[PDB]
């Protein structure tokens, strides 16, 4: 079996904890969220190959930048995600999650993930974004950003509902080879 | 008086220092607890120890239970290790809002000081640890535990992809059925932060 490493980086809140654990657990938590996930493998096979690919959560605020850093030396891919529900955290990939990156890990492959999937078509989420003369991203501004920063790909999904979910996970797999 | 390490550094030289020359066997069952330790110790805490009930297991933890028992599988000095836990850690009936804007509710601390404090406890599963506080889940956790561990205890120290799944995290891993005693618990401050957290100050015996 091949050994491979993924870190996930974005800024809080903005869904990572959650999308691990859904793809590990096929269940969205509700109740007891963990600021940041436990180790776990995931066992993927992509054209042909079985793979471990160990996931590392990470906190994405300030107050931890100092600490990220041990997580990122070796590995082979990154899920850098924002909120679809969240313009502010698009931003931020640009701003401060694809510096940060290209700093401590080079050559590292990267997949731009929309978490949130689920709050593009939710009233409350686009009146609420509506009070600051936002509206949920949309589709191409991802695939945008994803170029612009050089992505490997790009990916929508939602943990919530578990849309697309499972399809980040293969494809971040796929680059880690 | 016990080690702490600064940094790395320090890390790094007291881990030369340990033993590392497992058995392939003993090397893949350490490997294979960190890969996920949610179902050795979820299950062994939900069994008190009787590894009966699934075989698949028993082998599994009877097997990792050597090779953290063999003789030269312990420390040589005393060393201070660090572990971050959820709030849950001391009962279903609490989450991690219990700190809401860097804030520990103090109806709810001290509810579990009372309760906590000053207590011996034997646990089912495994403990994980760091040697390195800035590595581990320490400072993104609720619950930071600070554990004074006696030399001559029997443990693994992993920092290599032989060794675990996770390499980095400067992680020492104690026996299950280990026996502690919670000195102290408490509220800290965060330097240059203004967040508390919980505190526990626990000794192995
Ligand atoms: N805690 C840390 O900072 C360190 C973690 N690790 C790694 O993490 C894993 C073990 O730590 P966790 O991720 O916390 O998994 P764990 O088995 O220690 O606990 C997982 C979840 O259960 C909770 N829990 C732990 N012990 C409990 C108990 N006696 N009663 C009720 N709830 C409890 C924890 O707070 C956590 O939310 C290992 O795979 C290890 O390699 C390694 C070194 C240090
Ligand atoms: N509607 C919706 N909410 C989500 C989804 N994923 C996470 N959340 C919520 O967004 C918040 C942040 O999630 P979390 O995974 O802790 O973010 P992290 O800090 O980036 O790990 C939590 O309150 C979740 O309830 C999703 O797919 N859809
Ligand atoms: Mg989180």
């Amino acid at each position: 079996a091949i050994r491979k490493k993924l870190v996930i980086v974005g800024d809080g809140a903005c869904g990572k904890t959650c999308l691990l654990i859904v793809n590990s657990k096929d269940q969205f938590p509700e109740v007891y969220v963990p600021t940041v996930f436990e180790n776990y493998v995931a066992d993927i096979e992509v054209d042909g190959k079985q793979v471990e690919l160990a996931l590392w959560d990470t906190a994405g605020q300030e107050d931890y930048d100092r600490l990220r850093p041990l997580s990122y030396p070796d590995t082979d891919v990154i899920l850098m995600c924002f909120s679809i529900d969240s313009p502010d955290s698009l931003e931020n990939i640009p701003e401060k999650w694809t510096p940060e990156v290209k700093h401590f890990c080079p050559n590292v492959p990267i997949i731009l993930v929309g978490n949130k999937k689920d709050l593009r078509n939710d009233e409350h989420t686009r009146r609420e974004l509506a009070k600051m003369k936002q509206e949920p991203v949309k589709p191409e501004e991802g695939r945008d950003m994803a170029n612009r920063i050089g992505a490997f790909g790009y990916m929508e999904c939602s943990a919530k509902t578990k849309d697309g979910v499972r399809e980040v996970f293969e494809m971040a797999t796929r680059a880690a080879l | 008086k016990y080690k702490l390490c600064t940094n790395k550094e320090e890390a790094d030289a007291w881990g030369k220092k340990q033993f590392n020359k497992w058995s392939k066997e003993e090397k893949s069952a350490i490997r294979d607890y960190t890969k996920n330790a949610r179902p050795y110790n979820e299950f062994l805490r939900m069994h008190a120890g009787k590894l009966d009930s699934d075989p698949t297991m028993k082998k599994k933890i009877e097997s990792l239970d050597k090779a953290l028992n063999r003789k030269e599988a312990k420390v040589n000095d005393n060393i201070k290790v660090y572990r971050g836990d959820d709030a849950w850690i001391f009962g279903k009936e609490y989450d991690n809002s219990i700190i809401k804007n860097g804030k520990v509710d103090r109806e709810k601390f001290k509810e579990i000081q009372k309760k906590f404090q000053g207590k011996t406890t034997t646990e089912f599963g495994y403990i994980s640890t760091s040697i390195l506080i800035d590595a581990g889940y320490a400072k993104t956790r609720p619950v930071m535990t600070e554990f004074k561990v006696g030399s001559g205890t029997h443990g693994a120290y992993m920092n290599s992809d032989d060794l675990t799944a996770y390499p980095g995290q400067y992680e020492l891993l104690l026996p299950r059925n280990t026996v502690y005693k919670i000195e102290k618990i408490y509220i800290a401050i965060d330097n240059n932060t203004q967040k508390e957290q919980i505190k526990v100050e626990a000794t192995i015996k």
